[PDB]
RNA sequence: UAGCUAGUAGGUGGGGUAACGGCUCACCUAGGCGACGAUCCCUAGCUGGUCUGAGAGGAUGACCAGCCACACUGGAACUGA
RNA sequence: CCCGCAGAAGAAGCACCGGCUAACUCCGUGCCAGCAGCCGCGGUAAUACGGAGGGUGCAAGCGUUAAUCGGAAUUACUGGGCGUAAAGCGCACGCAGGCGGUUUGUUAAGUCAGAUGUGAAAUCCCCGGGCUCAACCUGGGAACUGCAUCUGAUACUGGCAAG
């Protein structure tokens, strides 16, 4: 069965950049949208575009600069088999801060450093390097 | 200015119908000292013939590594054959602290910080490979920035 | 009762004493309720060596609590110093 | 290695066995000769490796090298044993120690005087 | 406002008294997994007012008797 | 808890000079400086990097006059102190009363201030302080009392010291015969040769 | 070591306690605990701490301080705040 | 604690030196005697045994033994693996358990944020102070990663309801 689908969508991307594939698809949600928009801000993803009514698919355009990926590795980290939540002050730094972690708080899906920002911790998503 | 210093020097056998003949493998690593490392495996049968045979290696194809300010740029693991190495930029003044042949490579490179373990095999050949890998595959914030269209002011 | 007293603490020749408020029964280093200062009868020159917490002293004493001949000497010191 | 297999089954720590456990956490230990005899080492050497199997005061029937040229031992004779192997013969797990309870220390040692129980010339 | 916990009731055969599972989605001190942990009580409850799997809650009182110590305050959920 | 052994020998050991004589008569005259000591010193096999920690180890330690249960001390009191950790190992060593005596002029040798320090000819802050491991403090006077004042060794220092290379990092007044720690000396001030480097990894291996 | 428990689990009423209470007693109900390890077996005083370790951990509980238990072994109460 | 007296006077050992591991030569023995933490050494030229000289390391101590953690990512939560190195049940079905596509609503258990209470003193650490210095004592902080309660956020996970 798919008992991940956040992490099914980051092995996606990381297959597509491997493979260099222009774009990846796979069935959209609400969540995998979010994350999409925090990867496209950050610059990880030139594009998205969420397409159909019924069964809609995400269809991510992957970024490539010289030849190679720029998403160099993308890890899911809080994964159903073993949930992780940090404090604020426990929040990572991702190869000492140019990498991202998409981390999900009280106030939606954002980056690391925008939660530490704000003052909140929550169910860190993913590293991104 | 191309400092260089050999690691380790080991002899190997073949054997024939005579007896056994042996020889000696030397692994060298030279580098500038400001980012530019380079390692060379040298083989003869006697051993200052073997050392100078790994340093004109060494000398060509040295590689170039983002450094920032004599230390790491940011944790970075290097894997090969056995030799998976942990390397950690550390702050001015610690030193290196760093095991054999992973000090020396990194010494030569110009790292001064650096708190590195050797797990898995610690054969030199492979960890000098493991380390030298670990250092190139590490990019900086020009790099960063360059990659995701950014400033890097942006980033941070 | 609760009183007020000396519990010793230093080195050998170097007796430093903390005032504590702890009931009687307890040990002279044991259990205690409130430390409330500390003398030093070694101090030197150019040195407090001693400090009573007083107001919280009052608020014990008031609460019910009898006080060490030598506690009461220090609070003596202490009030005709200051 | 699924973290709930671990939950459900921790990982085991490995009790290791001491190599001297006939001293049970003591630093040496009496006992008394019941026997000193001679033994063959083990596949490289060859020599007359001297041992004696000794009754512990907690029980254990121990055999314990004699170090040092010659010794004053015998039957009914209460030494002193530490911990260490002779890697040479097989089984022996124990030294005598010299210059104690009934062993004399070695005759006109010079050096290692202290391991041989040898008191300072003069 | 009092301490009060809730909890289903897994049986409530003897008189007065129920036994109520309060299941607390507790985190492994080790491995960091999250393990629901129970832990059954057995609450005093006059007039029987309770079926079982009901989810109630109750709060601490003076022991009633060798092994009940908690009072039901609010039933919610009957079914 | 003191060296008592020959003097060149410990340099010829090490190599370089330790200093451990007056140096009215050069050291190459007294013993053979260039040969190392013992039968065999006419030889030298590669040392190992563990090997020449150790020589430079022994170097300082012997400089100083300093055993090893108190070296470590002091490098772990260093290790401790915010900073760098070799540069203040090498101020703490400074710091030492023994030293400070010696750097001041009063003693031809450390082991000569150390003596007299011991013997209690020296006051810190007009205390006759005892203690050669006593660490003086920025801006401590410390000065040789009247009856050690007349005292010929003591003249005979100052007029070497004279010869020798003041420091910056103190003041020392001849005729008074007192000197002012003024602060601890920076590592510019001291010799470049001592690599403390070597001694910190050695003790954090 | 997979079943364990009859004052056992709960109720009503008496008795008892400085105090709640199967604490005890008479009767009533047939419960209660248990794979989140009951029961049985071996070992063990517990904690602040100590040692070690980058950390997470591991080992450990001498001294100092807090708590518990015992006072030749096994029972019992009296006196008394 | 200070002052005076005399006179170098009363005061240095222990281990090690084949490699790991800093430090080498001669004699004696000849697979014997012996050594050893590991690897090994010794059968007539022993830098490995025993003695001597010399050296190295510690030093009023130095060695040996025991014991714990470290190195040991060698029980791997951080941080391991399973074709051939140890390791995929012979294959299936399946209860407890673990995990759960997608949308909306609600709840607020997990989660997160803030506050209050507590987390004894000693210890650890930091800046000080006192013993001639240090050890030691000591002032003030910090820390005590915790726990409880209350008030918020609805992202995610959970519950309930509908799709
Ligand atoms: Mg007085
Ligand atoms: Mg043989
Ligand atoms: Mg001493
Ligand atoms: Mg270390
Ligand atoms: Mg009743
Ligand atoms: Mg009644
Ligand atoms: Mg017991
Ligand atoms: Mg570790
Ligand atoms: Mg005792
Ligand atoms: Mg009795
Ligand atoms: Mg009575
Ligand atoms: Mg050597
Ligand atoms: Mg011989
Ligand atoms: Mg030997
Ligand atoms: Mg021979
Ligand atoms: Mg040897
Ligand atoms: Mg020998
Ligand atoms: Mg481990
Ligand atoms: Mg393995
Ligand atoms: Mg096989
Ligand atoms: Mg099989
Ligand atoms: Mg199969
Ligand atoms: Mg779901
Ligand atoms: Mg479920
Ligand atoms: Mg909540
Ligand atoms: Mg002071
Ligand atoms: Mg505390
Ligand atoms: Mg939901």
């Amino acid at each position: 069965s798919m008992q991940d689908p956040i992490a099914d969508m980051l092995t996606r991307i990381r297959n597509g950049q491997a493979a260099n594939k222009a774009a990846v698809t796979m069935p959209s949600s609400k969540l995998k949208v979010a994350i999409a928009n925090v990867l496209k801000e950050e610059g990880f993803i030139e594009d998205f575009k969420v397409e159909g009514d019924t069964k809609p698919e995400l269809e991510l355009t992957l970024k490539y600069f010289q030849g190679k990926a720029v998403v160099e590795s993308i890890q899911r980290v809080s994964r159903p088999g073993l949930r992780i939540y940090k404090r604020k002050d426990e929040l990572p730094k991702v190869m000492a801060g140019l990498g991202i972690a998409v981390v999900s708080t009280s106030k939606g899906v954002m980056t690391d450093r925008a939660a530490r920002q704000a003052g909140l911790g929550g169910e860190i998503i993913c590293y991104v390097a | 200015e191309l400092q260089e210093k050999l690691i380790a020097v080991n002899r190997v056998s073949k054997t024939v119908k005579g007896g056994r003949i042996f020889s000696f493998t030397a692994l060298t690593v030279v580098g500038d000292g400001n980012g530019r490392v380079g390692f060379g495996y040298g083989k003869a049968r006697e051993v200052p013939a073997a050392i100078q045979k790994a340093m004109e290696k060494a000398r060509r194809n040295m590689i170039n590594v983002a450094l920032n300010n004599g230390t790491l740029q940011h944790p970075v693991k290097g894997v090969h054959t056995g030799s998976r190495v942990f390397m950690q930029p550390a702050s001015e003044g610690t030193g290196i602290i760093a095991g054999g042949a992973m000090r020396a490579v990194l010494e030569v490179a110009g790292v001064h910080n650096v708190l590195a373990k050797a797990y898995g095999s610690t054969n030199p050949i492979n960890v000098v490979r493991a380390t030298i890998d670990g250092l190139e595959n590490m990019n900086s914030p020009a790099m960063v920035a360059a990659k995701r269209g950014k400033s890097v002011e942006e980033i941070l | 009762m609760v009183t007020i007293r000396l519990a010793r603490h230093g080195a050998k020749k170097r007796p430093f004493y903390q005032v504590v408020v702890a009931d009687s029964r307890n040990a002279r280093n044991g259990r205690f309720i409130e430390r409330v200062g500390f003398f030093n009868p070694i101090a030197s020159e150019k040195e407090e060596g001693t400090r009573l917490d007083l107001d919280r002293i009052a608020h014990w004493v008031g609460q019910g609590a009898t006080i060490s001949d030598r506690v009461a000497a220090l609070i003596k010191e202490v009030n005709k110093a200051a | 290695a699924t973290v709930n297999q671990l939950v459900r089954k921790p990982r085991a720590r490995k009790v290791a066995k001491s190599n001297v456990p006939a001293l049970e956490a003591c630093p040496q230990k009496r006992g008394v000769c019941t026997r000193v005899y001679t033994t063959t080492p083990k596949k490289p050497n060859s020599a007359l490796r001297k041992v004696c199997r000794v009754r512990l005061t907690n029980g254990f029937e121990v055999t314990s090298y004699i170090g040092g040229e010659g010794h004053n031992l015998q039957e009914h004779s209460v030494i002193l044993i530490r911990g260490g192997r002779v890697k040479d013969l097989p089984g022996v797990r124990y030294h005598t120690v010299r210059g104690a309870l009934d062993c004399s220390g070695v005759k006109d040692r010079k050096q290692a005087r202290s391991k041989y129980g040898v008191k300072r010339p003069k | 406002k009092i301490r009060t916990l809730q909890g289903r009731v897994v049986s409530d055969k003897m008189e007065k008294s129920i036994v109520v599972a309060i299941e607390r989605f507790v985190k492994h001190p080790i491995y960091g997994k999250f393990i629901k942990r129970t832990t059954k009580l057995h609450v005093h409850d006059e007039n029987n007012e309770c079926g079982i799997g009901d989810v109630v809650e109750i709060r601490e009182c003076r022991p009633l008797s060798k092994t009940k110590s908690w009072t039901l305050v609010r039933v919610v959920e009957k079914a | 808890a003191r060296y008592l052994g020959p003097k060149l020998k410990l340099s010829r050991r090490e190599g370089t000079d330790l200093f451990l004589k007056s140096g009215v008569r050069a050291i190459d005259t007294k013993c053979k400086i260039e040969q190392a000591p013992g039968q065999h010193g006419a030889r030298k096999p590669r040392l190992s990097d563990y090997g020449v920690q150790l020589r430079e180890k022994q170097k300082v330690r012997r400089i100083y006059g300093v055993l090893e249960r108190q070296f470590r001390n002091y490098y772990k009191e260093a290790a401790r102190l915010k900073g760098n950790t070799g540069e203040n190992l090498l101020a703490l060593l400074e710091g030492r009363l023994d030293n400070v005596v010696y750097r001041m002029g009063f003693g031809a040798t450390r082991a000569e201030a150390r003596q007299l320090v011991s013997h209690k000819a020296i006051m810190v802050n007009g205390r006759v302080v005892n203690i050669a491991s006593y660490q003086v403090s920025p801006n401590d006077v410390v000065s040789i009392r009247e009856k050690a004042k007349k005292q010929s060794r003591v003249k005979a220092a100052l007029e070497l010291a004279e010869q020798r290379e003041k420091p910056t990092w103190l003041e020392v007044d001849a005729g008074k015969m007192e000197g002012t720690f003024k602060r601890k000396p920076e590592r510019s001030d001291l010799s470049a040769d001592i690599n403390e480097h070597l001694i910190v990894e050695l003790y954090s291996k």
